[PDB]
């Protein structure tokens, strides 16, 4: 089993379509869209059927990590490097060797973690903090973002290079506003959760449905199941309509 | 079987926090698996003054680099390998974040925990809370039914919802006088949270006010091995229930977390 | 002339910092002194929800300055003058004692009409909690009768003492159901100090523990003036009349503290 | 001065106790075991008596009994037995709660000095006088004594008080440098001025620019209002400035800057005030290893050392010891606390003391047994463990 | 001292009320009655193991005279001290002046202990010091007013309990002054007797008049361009008084039975421990001779207010020891303490004394609190 959804709608597709034509290659994936999209679906189902299936999925959401710490996860630390080292420890590359590497929110990486994931794309190694051992590992790397790259590197502050590095493989995510027809089906796929995570049930009227899709929906699918599992949760067994959605939700 | 790590929050102070981690981790090392309780409150350790124990060497060792981790498991009642920290130590307090997770890492050499460990976060929204929290994945809200605990712990929900986006919670009433009482305050909470955000928050039980607790403290033990027959006793044995056993079906996720060389594979 | 600051501490949350705090502040209103009342726990507000005020504006947009400080004076039910501060708010919830400062020396322009201030300094012994401590020359330790307490506050009197070396402290203990058992209390906390450290707590009082204060708490306002004939009530009027026995300070210190121009004038 | 109860059936002892009283120089109501309620209703309230000065008990209950009817008469009064001292068979807290017991036949200083106690804890205890006006610890007449060390002190003292310009002071922790400031300052034509103490180290050094000179809004990090700083509240006045070796780098030539032309500045904007600010500095370790190490600056070293002023531990002036612990305890007595008694055994083990600490730790000791255990009968027994030295 | 008190009363109630009052002070008395006290009085050492007679109300026949010429037979250099009653007017002359004080029922404790140091100096003239040092306000006090009055020259009036230390200021006033090189002269006129003050003060003349019985000229050649310190002012008789006032505001003396006037530039330093204006009150006191004398105020300080400084004045003490070779005696931090808790009424000689009798009583030890007098014993 894995992380499921569902669609029927062009938008998706054309993502399914899109989705194929680089399943057949094994190189630096880049993804382009707004954030809370479903990337990290996106990605596990690019390695789930790509080559590498017996491999696990390491993902390591940007956002999630300070920006100091990020290569301290992600390439790794020995225990005697600086002050708040106090184990050595492997980075995030040799606990998935052999699988999939995700790295959402590529926008905020400072030059130093630019110019070193340059390093590791290119001559596939690298190289932990305080340390000068030099360690290679292979890996499929997909990197994501919320913001548009080309406006980033308008400012000055991406570095070109890293840029066509990543972007030999662009990716562009659909969201949702553009594909509300099989919301309610994605609904039907949301509730598989709850009948797959026992916790509760939860349902929707077709006055619900239409009031739902209309719905601006800025985080599209994040903000959704966030939405569906806070509804069930407040009130379980309980019928959902128009009124009682919590706000702007009710858009009728 | 990936770790699973309980943090007990709630930033009102004098809630039950350490009382309650300290109780719930003996109820489920009483109830099978092997527990080995943190206190996150690095500069104020109050898990061995509720045990009796004493601590011939501190997390501050292994904050100072003095020893390793494995030196400061200190067994304690019902088989539980305390950890404890520092008392009256501000430098011990307020830490840079690269020092905690060189502390979450370091947790990574100890593979002796069933699913099981207990993180007694300080009182406060301050930066070591939410670090532990966002390292932990369950994070257990102990409140009162008191608006000054409601508002600390909606303004946790609010900074975490804000910040860094967390979704699902866990709601314990403590000090509750009675059964009505917590879900009252449970509701108060979820109203005020609906209000204003979007967060759901999850039941768990609830704490009534017993003396027996009061005189177990005074004993300098846990209420759960000082008086096991009691109404908070059989309120934390309770709770052990909701807390190990409905996460069966746990798929690990990665991001800043404990135990995630476990979590990978 | 001189401002007398009574910063109510004591590490151990629960033990009654917040409450004790607003009763002793609309109990020196009512004895015929101009209040003023300032949470100092920054991150999370508690004064502001028992006295029931809503204010518009608070201590944040001070600091990230859309304001002055005048602005953000409340005039509380006892005729108290209220500082609130932000509950949820990410400048306020971590501040560097740069910005500390910046709020402290501020808050001594707004000092024309003050007689006695009450800070309200949030618990833990974290950063804004040693900072608030030092910035008040009446520390009030709120003991109660609890091994943890008791080993909490002298964890925050060993770190106020070996780190900044201050000794004074005056005991106040808390949930107290009968006047020996406090005396037993301060003999405990005396011999806990006397084994360990070199410090002088000076008992203050006992507040006797009853319903009044916590059903005062549920309807949102202070003992004092929702139930001015309680035995709490009684016994707070005598401790607030010790209070006011209390001298008042001459001389400023080196450190930083609450208005240096009115103690040094 | 108010009068006095004599709750004694003994005809003989309790006739003479009379008779001293009167002595003294105050009235007195004899009462015996059972009848002194009667007698007590001839006073207005619990105020117009003083103490009681307790002989024999006959009455039923015992002298349990009888000194809890008296306390519920009043709480806050002293018991003063005579002839015979409490046994071992009373609870603590009665044996606590008696101020000191007499011997007859009755001993003079012995007995003015219960009454002054008694006095003393009566003053203490009502709601009169309002607030007073409280000091710090080590905010004591710490100069007294007769050794060469504290000599040298008053010596450089006397030196440096008759100039203006910057005083370097150098001894170890608590040795009593702020009085030194407040003497200096007192002693000086700036004595009507402000009087502004700082220590660099109790402060860290982020916002020690700031606290010095002062900042305005929009020109610095959590800054809320143009605050006038700590230099400009010492505007004709001195800034004590204790622990001068931990300053930051910039801070020295800052205040090389301030010192020389007598004009500073607000950080953030490029404004300059001038100020006649006297400056003196204390420190508590070795300068002449730190300007080598590279962190205090060689220029503001030779100008704060036109005057230095050493001080000298304790342990160096042992002989002192006994005037400060008597000065320390007539201070308690005459501010907000009652007056405790020594022993010989207990001074004796005092002095015996190497004092880790210095004078502050003393005051220290001597206010926590003061409020520890008060109007008691303290000994070297009494005494913490650490100071008790056999 | 050792020396005890003869308690002679016909009154068992006031003698055993003034036995019990005098055995409060510690000083040791014995209870006699007239028709024992022969006896009783006979089994003593001899007649100076009694320090005085104190006498209360008397009931016996024959009145007091024969009582008193009994006494008198007993010794003749005895003070006698009323109790009860003043002083009568019918008793002879003779017998009025060895009456010491007019005291009342028994009195407070100050003026007991005055008329009991009284009767100390009756004893011993019958049978310095290196003051003003230390850290205390009062002695800055002191010092502050001697630096206002050093500059001038004129009338200087020292207040202060008995036995302070007036003469060492006089001393530092007088070496301070225009008058270093002329010689500095303390009178203590308590400590001379009534009949004899004029004598001592004014001088003396052969064959002028009756009572002339010494050959020694007075202080006032002796004074002559220098200071003159007289101490205990208010025991100054009103003529006396009035004769001084004639020599300090006249500045100038004549010899009996010429018409020639001789000058005098002295400097006049009066010191008193009596209330002065509670005096003029009472009238016993001269109004101009106070406006005058009271120009430059010292108000000394006794050493209770001081107590910062006894310690300091002990080493000077034990210093006078070292320099003569006369006994070294150290001082514990608890003799320290119990010293300067004491009240000491004869504030600097009573130090002193102490210090005299502590370094005979144990050469070359360390005087702790054992160690020390009945009276100065302080413990926990
Ligand atoms: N040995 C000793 N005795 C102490 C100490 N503090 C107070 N006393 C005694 O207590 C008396 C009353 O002090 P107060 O109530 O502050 O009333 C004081 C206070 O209002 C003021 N004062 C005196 N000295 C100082 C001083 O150094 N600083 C300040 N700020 N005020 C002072 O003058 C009043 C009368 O002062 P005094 O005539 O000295 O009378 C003083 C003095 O006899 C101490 O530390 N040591
Ligand atoms: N409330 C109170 N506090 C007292 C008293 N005596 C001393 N202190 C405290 O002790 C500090 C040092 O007193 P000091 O050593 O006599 O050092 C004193 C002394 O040298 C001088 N001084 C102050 N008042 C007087 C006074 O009335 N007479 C004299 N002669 N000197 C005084 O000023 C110095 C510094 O005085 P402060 O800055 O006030 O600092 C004073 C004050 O904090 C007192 O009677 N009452
Ligand atoms: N059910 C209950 N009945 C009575 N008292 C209780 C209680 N639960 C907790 N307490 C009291 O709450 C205080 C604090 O409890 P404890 O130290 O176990 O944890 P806590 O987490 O509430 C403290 P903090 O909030 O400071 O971390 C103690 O006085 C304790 O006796
Ligand atoms: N004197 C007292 N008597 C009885 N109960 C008291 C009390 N003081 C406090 N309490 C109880 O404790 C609760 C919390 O009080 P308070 O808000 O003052 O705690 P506190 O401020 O010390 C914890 P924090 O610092 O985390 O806010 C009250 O609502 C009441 O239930």
């Amino acid at each position: 089993l894995f992380r499921s959804l569902v669609g029927t709608s062009r938008a998706i597709q054309q993502v399914r379509q899109m989705m194929q034509q680089v399943a057949d290659t094994d190189a630096s994936v880049l993804i382009l869209g707004e954030s809370g999209t479903g990337k990290e679906v996106v990605a596990r189902n690019l390695h789930y059927h790509s080559k590498r299936r017996e491999g696990p999925f390491v993902p390591v959401n940007c956002g999630a990590i300070p920006a100091e710490l990020l290569e301290s996860e992600l390439f790794g630390h020995e225990k005697g490097a600086f002050t708040g080292a106090i184990t050595s420890r492997a980075g995030r590359f040799e606990l998935a060797n052999g699988g999939t590497l995700f790295l959402d929110e590529i926008g905020d990486m400072p030059l130093p973690m630019q110019v070193k994931l340059l390093r590791v794309l290119q001559e596939r190694t690298f190289e932990r903090v305080g340390s000068n051992k030099t360690q290679n590992v292979d890996v499929r790397i997909i990197a994501a973002t919320h913001k548009n790259l080309e406006k980033m590197i308008e400012d000055g502050t991406f570095r070109e290079d890293l840029y066509y590095r990543l972007n030999v493989f662009p990716i562009e995510m659909a969201p949702l506003r553009e594909r509300v027809e099989d919301i309610a089906l994605l609904l039907n796929e949301l509730i598989s959760r709850m009948e797959h995570e026992k916790r509760g049930s939860i349902r929707f009227n077709s006055a619900a449905i239409m009031s739902l899709c209309r719905h601006d929906w800025p985080g599209n699918v994040r903000e959704l199941a966030n939405l569906v599992e806070r509804l069930a949760i407040m009130h379980p067994y309980g019928v959902i309509g128009v009124g009682e959605l919590p706000k702007k939700f009710r858009h009728v | 079987h990936p770790v699973q790590v309980i943090a007990v929050t709630g930033g009102k102070g004098g809630v039950g926090k350490t009382n309650v981690s300290v109780n719930l981790a003996l109820a489920l090392a009483d109830l099978g698996r092997r527990v080995m309780l943190l206190d996150a409150a690095l500069g104020l350790a109050n898990v061995d003054v509720l045990l009796g124990l004493t601590p011939k060497r501190t997390l501050a060792d292994v904050i100072e680099g003095r020893c390793e981790l494995r030196d400061v498991l200190l067994l304690g009642p019902g088989g539980v390998r305390i950890v404890p920290a520092a008392s009256g130590t501000q430098s011990m307090v307020h830490l840079s974040p690269m020092q905690h997770a060189g502390l979450i890492q370091a947790f990574s050499d100890i593979s002796d925990n069933l699913d099981v460990l207990v993180v007694d976060t300080a009182a406060g929204i301050g930066d070591s809370v939410v670090s532990f929290v966002r390292a932990a994945q369950e994070v257990l809200l102990v409140v009162c039914d008191e608006p000054t605990s409601i508002t600390d712990a909606y303004a946790l929900i609010k900074l975490l919802n804000r910040d860094h986006g967390m979704t699902r919670f866990r709601v314990l009433a403590n000090m509750a006088h009675s059964p009505q009482e917590g879900r009252n305050l449970f509701a108060k909470l979820t109203k005020v949270t609906d209000r204003f955000l979007d967060v759901a928050l999850q039941y768990v039980g609830v704490i009534p006010y017993d003396e027996s607790v009061r005189k177990a403290v005074q004993k300098q033990r846990a209420v759960y091995e000082a008086f096991p027959r009691s109404k908070a006793s059989l309120a934390f044995k309770a709770v052990a229930q909701k807390v190990d056993s409905w996460p069966l079906p746990a798929n690990p996720r990665g991001h800043l977390e404990f135990f995630v060389e476990r979590l990978v594979q």
